[PDB]
């Protein structure tokens, strides 16, 4: 739609699929036309490409949607099996420098 | 002495029509906002001391003469603004919203929208603008009184950061929502031609030549 | 809501990013890289 | 390199300035009220120039 999203900040949703290699893409709850298929035994880095255009720019929200394994059971494998979303001290933000 | 930029003359174009509406919305709602805040009520008779108000009803449901009056500060900022010469640029996510197409307590968070320094720059003066208006409203109120002086009526640079803030904070939240909404604001026109190969052009040309004419004026002084 | 077995049993992975209000998201890239 | 440039019409000018003050400051001395010292400076640093 464009223009006002001011209800709530704009949500881009990654979806990964490792036993497929299918990665389709969340926008505000509808899918988006853009997917990649990926190769097996690819090592996916979630990453964000911004430039600053305000103090707040932008937030990795770790959590789920219905049906899908946070981004913490696939990171780590002790919380393979855990559904609740978490964020362990190991994971941490990093910029390229 | 301040004198307010005059804009009588000038007129709004029909395209910032659409850009009038959603303002006085958003205006609405904010001062519905500060109202709640306040424990004003939805209420048909406008009683101040059981705080019910009739202003609650979405602008839709708004009367048309309170409009007015209502839409006069926005009216008269977007005729000062374009009073300057300055442009503004619609853009086609408009009008897609456009054919797009109790109380609704839904408002922006505007903080986080940020202008560029360019932007500043024009909210600064725009907002100088708007504060040499209230210095010469409140100079005309004074001398009628014809006795009295107000703090705040020193100059716009003698005010301090707090007594801007008020000023300030007006311009930015317009020119953000202007922003926001995608008319591309900027200044009225830009350098047609500049003569950056003229010799003359340099600071130094000029000023030797000044220096020759006057030293020339004063050998013929000399000769005399 | 959500079924636990197909939800154990699946290997679908999701994280979400919020741009905040005032950044524009033209200047915003999400995804992942390797 | 950083700028710092004077067109050669600056140049010619301010040798136009150099002859022209000369030209005033000829057997002139007597008329300069013991200013004749700041031409003296004026004339060395324009030479340098």
């Amino acid at each position: 739609p464009g223009q006002g999203r001011n209800n709530n900040g704009l949500e881009i949703g990654c979806v990964v699929d490792a036993a497929s290699g299918l990665l389709t893409f969340i926008a505000n709850g509808k899918e988006l036309s853009t997917y990649y298929q990926v190769e097996p035994s690819t090592k996916l880095f979630p990453a964000v490409f911004a430039q600053a255009t305000s103090p707040n720019v932008f937030q990795f929200e770790l959590g789920r949607i219905k049906n899908v394994m946070p981004l913490s059971a696939g990171l780590f494998k002790s919380e393979h099996k855990n559904p609740v979303p978490q964020c362990p001290p190991r994971l941490h933000v990093q910029f390229l420098s | 002495n301040p004198q307010p930029v005059d804009t009588s003359n000038i007129t709004i174009p029909e395209k910032l029509e659409y850009f009038i509406n959603k303002y006085a919305e958003h205006s609405h709602d904010k001062w519905s906002m500060d109202k709640l805040a306040n424990g004003w009520i939805y209420g048909e008779i406008y009683s101040d001391s059981s705080k019910v108000q009739p202003l609650m009803k979405p602008y839709k449901l708004l009367s048309e003469k309170e409009k007015e009056i209502y839409r006069w500060p926005i009216k008269e900022s977007l005729k000062t603004m374009l009073a300057w010469g300055w442009r503004i640029e619609r853009t086609r996510e408009g009008d897609s919203m456009a054919l797009y197409n109790g109380y609704s307590p839904r408002a922006i968070d505007m903080s986080n929208v940020t202008l560029s320094r360019d932007l500043h720059a024009m909210a600064e003066m725009m907002a100088e603008n708007y504060h040499n208006i209230w210095a010469k409203k409140k100079k005309m109120e004074l001398e009628s009184k014809g006795g009295g002086n107000h703090p705040l009526l020193v100059p716009y640079d003698t005010l301090t950061a707090k007594e801007k803030a008020k000023d300030r904070e007006k311009a930015q939240d317009i020119l953000k929502f202007l922003q926001i909404n995608g008319y591309a604001v900027s200044r009225g026109f830009k350098d047609l031609e500049l003569d950056t190969p003229s010799i003359e052009k340099r600071f130094a040309y000029s000023f030797l030549q000044q220096l020759i004419r006057y030293v020339d004026e004063a050998h013929q002084y000399i000769l005399e | 809501r959500d079924d636990y077995d197909f939800l154990m049993q699946t290997s679908t992975y999701y994280y979400s990013v919020r741009i905040f209000p005032g950044q524009e998201p033209a200047n915003v890239w999400v995804g992942w890289i390797t | 390199c950083s700028g710092g440039h004077a067109s050669n019409k600056e140049k010619e000018m301010v040798t136009s300035l150099f002859c022209k003050l000369g030209v005033l400051v000829r057997h002139r001395i007597s008329l300069f009220g013991n200013d004749a010292t700041s031409i003296v400076n004026c004339l060395h640093i324009l030479g340098q120039t």
